[PDB]
């Protein structure tokens, strides 16, 4: 299976300032055709996950701009210009480019 | 907005079985393909099993010769069957499937055009193994 | 009088009315319907004018020839024929008989025309 | 001895058939193809002349048909066509009969890469259930409807035919004339009297009266299947309206290319009808029976009833004026029975119609703005005989159609078409001399 | 000369010249309208042809009647209506009476035909 | 005693129409449809004869009508249809001392209908309009074009009008011809001479010379509304060109069928323009206004100004060279006064062009690679009078831009169809013998 | 015999059987073709016979002229020309000259007319 | 002291350019609007007349290809274009020892334009080529033109047809036998109108045409040329036997609004190759005779050989068929295998094709839709197209191959009888007449 890392474990900082997140895989992710599946997820506390940026960068209608992400290869990451109190939640990094499937083992975000 | 519904639930003992399902209804859904994956207590993620209902199933690293899965049009739903169950396999189950909602649905060839859909995330089974 | 203005009346006095009748006899779908028509009624008036030409009656309308008559095509008498008969039952008369006059007028003609020539030769 | 002579110019003719060009004077019944006609009836009467006339078998009526649905498609085909229009249609039942669906649908606009949402109504006969919301033109399975071109009209012009050189046209002057038979009184013509190609079926309008009393025709009475023609020797005015005047809205289906839809109605919705005084039809119902008795005997029963079955064009009365098309149910008309201040007859509108009943060949009326009156009257009907063995004396009838040719036939039965024979032979004691 | 040489010139050239006219007397769309223009042409000859044959002058370019002259139809004396005028004056002047004239020809030739006939009949 | 006689094949003509046609020696009037004409015609002059003649109500110039658009239509039927043009166009500048130039870009079809394609043209200020950056043609809200197909060539090939049997065709070579009235010196031809049907507004290009100077000819020199033609006894050579090398690209818009745009400009962008030396116009339009001058008078000064105002096509000269419609501004022309280098006319391209003057038959002429260079002569002028007080001892003329009626009545004023009357009747001293 | 059955016979006695060989001179995509072709044939019969007519036949299919037979023509007497001479290579023999031969023709019927008119307005 | 003499309706004719009129007793060629003709066809013999004939130079060969050519355009007209066909269409081998029969999935619009429908149909290896076990094809006349479908109600049944000259002219008929192609006909007849010939559609060889009346015939303007084709008629003709025992299912789909389109739907049964038999001794002497005639004409001691097609479009190096709806394709390569110097059958291989390009032309090609049933194609061979290579110097041996790409050849081979000249009744002759005044 092609197992992925998370980083930072854990995080908390005061609105104001801008915030990052990162999770990298054992091996590349880009397929034979070229496109990339990297997913990633949001969790706030008794709610299901949810979902806001698709295929590294790209947004889902719905979310808030402010949350961006890049990436290429191997290295990926999230950057958000500004945390609000409706970003506390846990914080998911999810791939679909296999048949097996990986998800992080989770990250917690709070919020002052 | 696109919904989906849990069903199939239950206890279940020490190596028993039971039967899961879930559905989506509200839209065409066009191309979308149905997944499995359960979260266990205080750990992350893990899939599950998989179905293309609308369009190859792949199945997870411990669940051969335990799960099998099968697909609906008419109700766009999936049929789960499990078998042999462990102390592991208590977890909440979430009926993860790729949407993608058609829009505008092209009256001639000038127009087709997709909404580019979303995942759906069931709200959870939590199912226990155990008594 | 008209075209066909005397057309019932007896045969004798309807001989004198044929100047009327000689005279009388003259988007891509009406157009080829109305040429098809005009065509097809100067082609019929050629053919008959072909017919009065192989005879001794070319460009005439009133003549007699060299044929003798024979009493089986009808054997009526001169008087009703020409002051009480019509041409309507009569020409109904001779319907099965109008090929063999053609036939015996043009041979008699072709006759006429061969002894003249001779004639004129020697002449 | 007697000599055969040789006369050109004979005054002699026989039965034919020849392709007879149009002539007359916005009207798909006349064009640049018919040329003028001569103001002065160039009419000559035949003394002591008598021939035979045969208005079944005789080939004007084929000419004609053909000649006209040659026309009709000429007309047709320069403009427009509504090919796109077949897609789904969206109704809702209106509300101020219960009859026009208010429907809505989408199509392209001036630009192909385009769609504008647009809304007509369209009458229950002109659309079908694809479920209760969803609706499909009708004949969309079929072929491709062509709307009525706008600039030209169904104003019934009338026509006049005249034969080429070389042929000629009787007339049977002789009134009484039962159809099959000698007319002593004939008169040769070579240009026919105005005729009005104005299509109906059932009852004849805007053609000619008899000349002294009710005819009647048919091949041999002694028959079913064979239709039978009537003709009325007074008119019985008829009138036929409809209170709504739809609106037309301007909707362009492609580049140069626009069709009329019916728009929102305004005032109150009623049903279309026709009304005939009641006094008249009466009168012209005893004259008609009047005359059958004499062929049918007397102390005879005789009773009317309405069409037995079949589709909407043969089963209803048809109308041409103003561009829209009616079909109103006439059991009214024929529900009496005889022994020894006004009827309204209830109508319907439909677009889509086979107007010749070619399977394939659909067209589409548009609406015209403002109400539609279409003051006439009739002239005779085209009924069929229904019965059994002769078990009872009541003879019992029903308006007949579909064969549109009948529908002309009760006109061009005085006109035959003859080839003239200026050949001719006869004897006389002349001989050519050298 | 060639064709119409004549038009201009006095009438000894024109009456001795007439065999040269009488000689000249005889995508779809342009099929179409060709097609058209010949069968008026070969319309317009018979119709000639037709007239002439009718007078019992078929086939002849000059033909004489027994017709006698009026003076109203032309108050001018003959010799100036041969050599000192045209074709054309001629025709202008007596269009007025150009369509009576037709009628006595004909009206000449039946009667002659019929007094024609008569005479071979009782020879 | 005199009698009357009847001869056949008598010199008589009378005014009359008839159904002419063509004679000629991959082109729009096909010179194979036209019947081999006579490499050398006989041409008999007559002596001793006048003839009226009538330029404006002769009839040949409405056949010469009524033919030119019939063979355009039947040219453009089968080339292909542009239907699936119209799109929205999402356009830009070009980037030259003009930006009327568009680079615009849309969506478009291929060879299979499910796949689709981006690609690019250019395309003139003149026949583009903003549907609100976004473009689209003028000609979607008027009907589809017609794109000329490349093997057919808008090359005027001369073309002999042409007689049937029983017609002849007066020509007056009477000089110094005043256009209606006598004409002391006519001629007979079996067939008309060579005629270029060139389609031109304003200027005459190609036309035929005079004899002795510049003539003058109008229905009514006293009416203003009626235009005026002129016709110059030396020719005025004109040089036009584009000095844009063009590309041409394919492009499957369907199935078989392949669309021509102008791929791209190489090189500097120029306007196109025309160019006519002033010395030789100079000397042109004295003549011409000495000439208006004889049916005006003397001591009448007179003005040339542009064109009063109205439509594109009938406010600039109008011509084709190569298969380019050009539409050049000719105000610089007109512009002078009489009392008592070489010049550079602006102008411009445009591709899409509605012949005429009738809607609903657009055409859509493709590009043409390479530099356009073509020589013409101008032999007359279409003038236009406009309304006065007095005569205020002076009269201003302007270019009238009238339809093509008289471009084409310019070359054929000196022409008139009659039928011939081979009978005829004179008296003479004769009597048929019996 | 039937239709040009005397066409390998002798002149002589081919000429006994012309008048059946005068005799046979007589959706769109058909009938245009048929259209074109019976006016041609139209055209051709009228042409045939206004040659016919000006040279003074007007319908004799025999009929003879006082244009004398130059030598220069042919050099070959009467004998074998009307003994086996087919109408082939006749036809070759005079396809050289036949233009002139009308020509002498159509000139010598319009004096004849003439003289013939002249004549007659003198008596 | 002769005068000449006018003589009208005299027995004279000229060769000359015209045009026919149909004459027969619904088909591509509607014969209901051909003018009816008599039931006896008169012939009138000339005895003592003799005429050049030029069949090579004949124009009734160009006036009937125009008008097949002129009655193929417009039948076809008024059937359903398919101009919608031209889409992606995703195929897979149908499951049976040939792999050419794909089955197809492609889109395609309905009653209503606002919805599509998923349909699958059988197109054959050639009616599809690759546009880059399922991948993407196209039709090979996409990029050509689209063109429409062979209406079903219509039939291609070779019925004769029957020329008439028009009035004032004349058919010559060449009944001489042993009569080659340019020469003087010793004994010629004349009739109104030609014999039935059958208009069939065929290449390298003729189907249901005439047949000699003495032996086989060789007809050239000169075999020592290469560069034109040999015509050869069989006095015996050899029956042959198409068919193809498949059973196609028909599968009716309405593309538009009334716009029906009939494609191929699953075979039933087992799928068997198309193939066509023909005897092989009466071949065997067919081919002897041929070369027997070949050696007079090119002399004695001189050795022949058959090879096959010298390779070309699948048009020319084909045997083309007309029967059944669709168009075979058999190679003849078994037939022309053999060297002559001094029960059994053959089995020639066939293909399917809907898409033909039969009259050559670009732009306009035809759609012919399948049948139900097993189809069997009875015919006789009676004339083939046989062309010959240079060979350098060596002239004792000689090579023959299938010709072919003139389809004026196919209505040469019975038009060579006939001839169409211009009567000229007008006629002057010297005599002793001089007219009285
Ligand atoms: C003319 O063209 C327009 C083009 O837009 C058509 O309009 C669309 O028509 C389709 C027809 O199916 C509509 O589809 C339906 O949409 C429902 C709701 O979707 C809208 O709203 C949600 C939010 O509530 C958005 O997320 C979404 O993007 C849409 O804007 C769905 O609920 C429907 O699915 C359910 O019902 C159907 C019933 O058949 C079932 O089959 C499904 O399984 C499911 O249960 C369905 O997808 C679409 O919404 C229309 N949108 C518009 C107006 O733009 C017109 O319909 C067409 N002509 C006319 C007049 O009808
Ligand atoms: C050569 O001649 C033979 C014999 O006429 C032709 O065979 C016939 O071909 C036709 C099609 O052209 C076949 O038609 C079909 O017949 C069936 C049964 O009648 C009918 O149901 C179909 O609608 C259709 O008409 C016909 O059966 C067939 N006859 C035989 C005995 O095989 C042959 O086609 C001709 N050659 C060529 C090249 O066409
Ligand atoms: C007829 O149309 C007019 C508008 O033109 C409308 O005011 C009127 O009410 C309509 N007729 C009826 C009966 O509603
Ligand atoms: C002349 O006539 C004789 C028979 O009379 C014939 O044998 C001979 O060939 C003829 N000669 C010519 C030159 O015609």
């Amino acid at each position: 299976d092609v197992v992925m890392t998370q980083s930072p474990l854990s995080l908390s900082i005061t609105p104001g300032q801008p915030a990052s997140i990162s999770c990298r895989s054992i091996q590349s992710l880009l397929d034979s055709n070229g496109k990339t599946f990297l997913s990633w997820y949001q969790q706030k506390p008794g709610r299901p996950p949810r979902r806001l940026i698709y295929e590294v960068s790209n947004r889902d209608s719905g979310v808030p701009d402010r949350i961006s992400g890049s990436g290429a290869g191997t290295d990926f990451t999230l950057k958000i210009s500004r945390v609000e109190a409706e970003d506390v939640g846990i914080y998911y990094c999810g791939q679909d480019s296999f048949f097996p499937f990986t998800f992080g083992p989770g990250t917690k975000l709070d919020i002052k | 907005e696109v919904q989906v519904v849990e069903s199939g639930g239950g206890l279940v003992q020490p190596g028993g079985s039971l039967r899961l399902s879930c559905a989506a209804s509200g839209f065409t859904f066009s191309h979308v393909w149905m997944n499995w994956v359960r979260q266990a207590p205080g750990k992350g993620l893990e899939w599950v099993a998989r179905i293309k209902t609308k369009g190859g199933a792949h199945y997870a690293a411990s669940v051969k010769d335990r799960f099998s899965v099968s697909r609906d049009e008419a109700k766009n739903t999936a049929y789960l069957q499990m078998n042999s169950l462990k102390i592991e396999d208590t977890a909440v189950y979430h009926c993860k499937v790729d949407g993608s909602i058609v829009v505008d649905e092209g009256f001639d060839y000038y127009i087709d055009a997709i909404e580019k859909g979303f995942v759906v995330w069931g709200p959870g089974v939590q199912v226990t193994v155990s008594s | 009088l008209g075209f066909l203005g005397a057309a019932g009346s007896t045969m004798g006095a309807a001989s004198m009315t044929l100047t009327v009748q000689a005279r009388n006899l003259l988007l891509t779908v009406w157009g080829i319907k109305q040429l098809q028509a005009r065509v097809l009624a100067v082609e019929r008036y050629l053919r008959d004018q072909q017919l009065l030409g192989i005879w001794g009656c070319s460009g005439k309308l009133i003549c007699c020839t060299n044929v003798p008559w024979n009493s089986s095509w009808s054997n009526r008498n001169l008087s009703e024929i020409w002051d009480n008969m019509t041409w309507l039952q009569w020409d109904k008369e001779i319907s099965n008989y109008t090929q063999i006059i053609y036939g015996l007028l043009e041979e008699s003609q072709n006759q006429q025309e061969k002894n003249e020539q001779d004639l004129l030769a020697l002449d | 001895n007697l000599w055969v002579t040789v006369y050109y110019g004979v005054p002699v003719w026989k039965d034919a058939e020849t392709t007879l060009f149009c002539a007359s004077d916005h009207n798909v019944w006349a064009t640049h193809a018919c040329v003028p006609t001569d103001p002065n009836p160039q009419e000559i009467h035949l003394e002591n002349v008598t021939e035979e006339f045969n208005m079944w078998k005789n080939n004007m009526v084929e000419q004609m048909h053909t000649d006209i649905i040659s026309l009709w498609d000429q007309s047709l085909k320069p403009c427009v066509k509504l090919t796109p229009l077949c897609v789904t249609l969206q109704c809702t039942n209106v509300t101020n009969r219960g009859e026009l669906k208010n429907c809505s649908f989408n199509m392209t606009t001036e630009l192909r890469d385009k769609k504008q949402k647009v809304y007509s109504l369209f009458y229950r006969l002109d659309v079908v259930q694809i479920s209760n919301k969803e609706y499909r033109l009708i004949n969309c399975n079929t072929s491709a409807c062509t709307q009525a071109c706008p600039k030209v009209s169904f104003e019934p012009i009338p026509i006049h035919y005249c034969a080429p050189a070389g042929f000629a046209i009787l007339k049977c002057k002789d009134k009484k004339f039962n159809g099959t038979g000698p007319c002593p009184s004939v008169s040769t013509v070579q240009c026919t009297h105005g005729i009005k190609p104005v299509v109906s079926t059932q009852l004849l309008l805007n053609g000619s009266l008899a000349e002294e009393e009710v005819m009647i025709r048919s091949e041999n009475i002694t028959n079913n299947a064979k239709n039978i023609l009537v003709q009325f020797n007074t008119p019985v005015q008829i009138n036929c309206t409809r209170p709504n005047n739809n609106t037309r809205k301007s909707i362009r289906i492609g580049p140069g290319q626009a069709f009329y839809a019916t728009g929102d109605i305004i005032g109150d919705i009623r049903q279309a009808h026709c009304n005939v005084s009641k006094a008249t039809w009466n009168e012209t119902l005893g004259k008609v029976v009047k005359q059958l008795r004499k062929h049918f005997g007397n102390n005879t029963i005789i009773r009317f009833a309405n069409s037995s079955g079949g589709d909407l064009e043969v089963t209803t009365h048809s109308f041409n004026c103003g561009g829209e098309f009616f079909y109103c149910n006439t059991s009214g008309l024929f529900n009496s029975t005889w022994i020894s201040d006004s009827i309204t007859l209830p109508c319907r509108i439909k677009q889509i119609i086979n107007m010749w009943q070619r399977i394939g060949q659909c067209m589409y009326a548009p609406p015209i703005q403002g109400v539609i009156r279409c003051v006439s009257n009739i002239t005779g009907l085209i009924l069929t005989r229904d019965g059994g063995s002769t078990n009872s004396t009541t003879e019992t009838f029903r308006p007949g159609g579909g064969d549109m040719r009948d529908n002309w036939r009760s006109e061009l039965y005085k006109y035959k078409v003859v080839k003239i024979e200026p050949l001719g032979v006869a004897p006389t004691r002349c001989k050519r001399r050298v």
